[PDB]
């Protein structure tokens, strides 16, 4: 059978798990006990000093500031449960792509799966064209050119969409890993802009992934159906079929090329 | 054997020489065939003058 | 016959209707308004010759059909000459690619305009309610700016794309592989028309965005 | 003969007249025709001899583009004819013809389309002119006139630059292709390479021009 | 064997050494003694003149400002150790590309190996085209597609690596002129801009080395498994090749914008 | 031989001379005597009027202002030596591209010449491929495709580089021709920004011409040497050679594409 997107997605997920997620988890685990005891002892010390000589607002400002620091540090250190958030993304892709808009019930499967199926339909048509080229020894390279055009259309469309999905996933993994540092930026007023920028990028790539998931799934399913109905029989005009293939491919490609600017623009439009 | 350029020159020479050899063999053979016809006509000139039975056999 | 943009547009329109429009409703007037703004404008705004009645997808399909039919004739000629025939195959590939690329660019920007306008119309009421409170005024301002952007987009592509695609369709409809037309001249005219139309269309979106930004809002 | 840009330009001009210009003239009457004819004739004057140097008698931009593209397409047709002669071992000449045809078509289309864009934009701006000239009556609407003037300057500089540079480049390409021959004395690789190099050089030079025009228009305050 | 990136990198390194690193070393070495003595004599003379002339605060103003000028000049002239920095950049590329994300224990090597696998598949396709005299140009087209995919992926990645290396070398060479800019307040912006560009191209080089190594290794393995036997579907194989190529290409395209954006995001 | 960049550069140089440089030269020459006498007589007149009747600062302000005007006019009239600067640019390109970074002894070649030689090497390899295609009547179009690939790579690299060199030369010629109008713009404060912008563009295109000269010379020489080693013998892998050709071409094309942005950015970074 055709299995390309499943191994590729598993490989990229293993790579990101080993290099971003696991390192972030290990780094948080290494600092959590020491920082916890140090944060507690520092709070105790500063309390004693402020009640014994330093400038202090005893009950309002000290409690409020301590609670702010504590809550923010609790969330950032809690980002140490990264394995849950990485699995959440890897499962957010298939749950949405499986049945959210397909309508036809699917028992259970993944997401890239659909890109693989549509690309398989296109490549099967290209393979049939190559077979026809093989039949006609000479006067057969025309079918070879037909197969090349089908193969290129399918490959360009699938590669464009899957690569932007990969970019979104990698960026989200890296941002989730680096999360706790920028959650700590909330504690320092000079360092609030770092959290603002991190949040803006997170929103950018989340919108990015939503838009590609939805639109790419729709367009690739349409392309897959069209190619699955293509035949080199005596009843279908070859020019009409190949032209429809290239038109669908290019239409989908240019739409998908407009989506990233839309995502970045929306992220910028929200203040943050 | 040899460099690829030598291979090319040898192959082109073989092709040209083969075509020319075919033509030349055909031409000379046709000349021989015409002389063969003259010889056959001569044999039939002898047939007219044959006298005894042993001669014609 | 060649029917690609009509089914694709119907598919996208029904997908949009079932999801964005129907969810927001539970609108149809404005959705039909956009879906009819495309054909009414593309039909007769700049064509000059009075067409009886059709849609944008219809005209794009007819012009692409003329182009693809010429590619099919080139493929047939390639089939006739078993060897020394792949030249006609290359001619057909060039014709097919030019026609397909032009039609695809135009139809895809039309699709983007329609989808964006439908999504904005669906999300409209939130941004109309944004006018209640002074801090949330900028949300309505941005929504209005995007609405104007994509409306100008759809107007410009409707008009210019209809004109250019009709010109290309007529030119290809007069193309013939007889003994009287120069093949090089014909294929060159085809590629020049296609490229001129695509690059002209490539300039339109920036124009639409620039006008939308130029109006204050 | 090869006549593609002349009919296309005439078609676009008739459309632009009947829709943009005539409507504006009729509305105001209820003097654009001169401003439209001047815009159309600005292109011919510059292309014929301003930077071309060679004293062409009299022609239009579409004319020169058509002649040079005809040279290129004639060479492509000769390549196709040679491909037809060699039944097999002849598709190499077909590929040569495809290369020549694509180079000529790409360069001619890029310059012609930018010329068409300039003409269409200038005609539309001229038609909408009065609405923005009236904008000087009220102070808040002065910015509309400023923007309209800036865009007019942009597209005028655009049309001047493409006229001059495109004519020079396209005539150079036409002469080069007119000297191209598939005889035994000329290297096919050298000829096709010169063709593609000239085509690509001209194309990327044309690509840089619109940014230059917009930048100059922005540089002038307005 | 296939050796193309090693000779090219060595050639470029020689050109950068002879013409951007040595010339800077020659200029700094020539001026170091004379500028050193002149600065010392100027310090002495200015101290005497200010204690016998224009008002100055010797305890704080003179010593502190002299210390600032001295530290800045010391750092700027320590750029005369250009060979260390150029070799530090030369060592940086391979050490990271070899095992940072590969997990397998120079960088002008992995790209060559993956491209060799791809070009070997293309060569096998060309050989199959040679076998079928007619009805064989289909295999020629297959080989051309494989060749173009492998070549364009490798070329994009390697060329951006080359851009990063050349830019970092030029910035390191021009460094001292910009560390000296800390001396005067009006010229501080020049150091800020130089630092921002250094950060830009460092982030560029890290991102390209890591991601490009991963992607090119994946592509190399995939092409190394490609075979024109009777058991593998040709369309599937060529399509996977083109999809992997294009995916890697566009992913790499996004990276320069990312590097420039992070460099801008850091204040500097 | 392959000679394309030399004739093109000479054509552009003759055009830019005869119009931009020669018009400026003759116009400056025509006004130089008239402006000289007029400025002298105006200085005499204003001196007499200020010493008899007008408001004057006799020795400091009048002499200093006259000196400023005289120095500025003398520099602006030194533009009448246009041929010197045009030759300066046309020789700045070859001197730098020749041996500044190549490190090879130079007989005294130039830019168009070197581009022509390297492109000639590439096109000779393409011609040999075409010859091999001619040898194999059928089963020979593979060599035709090889030749097309070689031709396209060589041509596109040479075209990009030479076209940016041409753009730099044309832009510098126009700027030098229009220089006096922008040097007179320093007289009045409102028109100062015109001179600032003119100077910024001059710096932009000078940096462009420097960068393209150097880098394009290096890259095109490397490509020329590589293609000069290429052979269709039985000892070299055709795939390896063609792949190296396309990789070198694309590597050079994208590196060069980064250069215009770098030049514009540096010009913007310098205040001006």
């Amino acid at each position: 059978a055709f299995e390309l997107f499943t191994p590729l997605f598993n490989k990229i997920d293993q790579t990101t798990a080993t290099y971003v997620t696991d390192i972030s988890s290990r780094a948080i685990a290494a600092i959590t006990p020491v920082v916890s005891v140090g944060l507690t002892l520092g709070f105790i010390t500063y309390g004693w000093l402020i009640i014994r000589g330093a400038v202090e607002m005893p009950v309002a400002e000290f409690l409020n500031r301590c609670l702010r620091i504590g809550i923010i540090v609790s969330i950032a250190l809690a980002g140490g449960l990264y394995q849950g958030e990485i699995a959440n993304a890897i499962t957010t892709v298939p749950d949405e792509l499986a049945s959210a808009l397909l309508g036809n019930p699917t028992q259970g499967a993944s997401a890239a799966a659909l890109v693989d199926q549509s690309a398989q339909q296109g490549f099967d048509r290209a393979s049939e064209a190559f077979e026809e080229a093989g039949f006609f020894s000479s006067d057969g390279l025309l079918y070879g050119l037909f197969g090349i055009i089908i193969l290129l259309a399918t490959g360009l469309l699938a590669a464009i969409g899957g690569a932007f999905l990969l970019l979104a996933k990698i960026a989200l993994a890296l941002l989730a890993g680096l999360g706790p540092l920028f959650i700590l930026a909330l504690i320092w007023q000079p360092t609030h802009r770092f959290f603002d920028q991190w949040a803006q990028q997170v929103l950018n790539y989340g919108l990015l992934i939503v838009l590609f998931a939805a639109v790419f799934g729709l367009l690739m399913q349409i392309f897959g159906s069209y190619m699955a109905d293509l035949r080199f029989d005596g009843a279908q005009n070859v020019a009409y079929a190949i032209g429809g293939s290239v038109i669908l491919s290019i239409v989908s490609i240019v739409l998908l090329m407009q989506l990233p600017s839309i995502a970045s623009g929306l992220a910028g439009g929200i203040g943050l | 054997n040899g460099s690829v350029a030598d291979m090319r020159r040898s192959i082109e020479e073989r092709s040209r020489t083969a075509a020319a050899t075919d033509k030349a063999v055909g031409l000379r053979a046709y000349e021989g065939a015409q002389q063969r016809l003259a010889q056959i006509e001569g044999l039939m000139d002898e047939i007219s003058r044959t006298q005894d039975q042993k001669a014609i056999e």
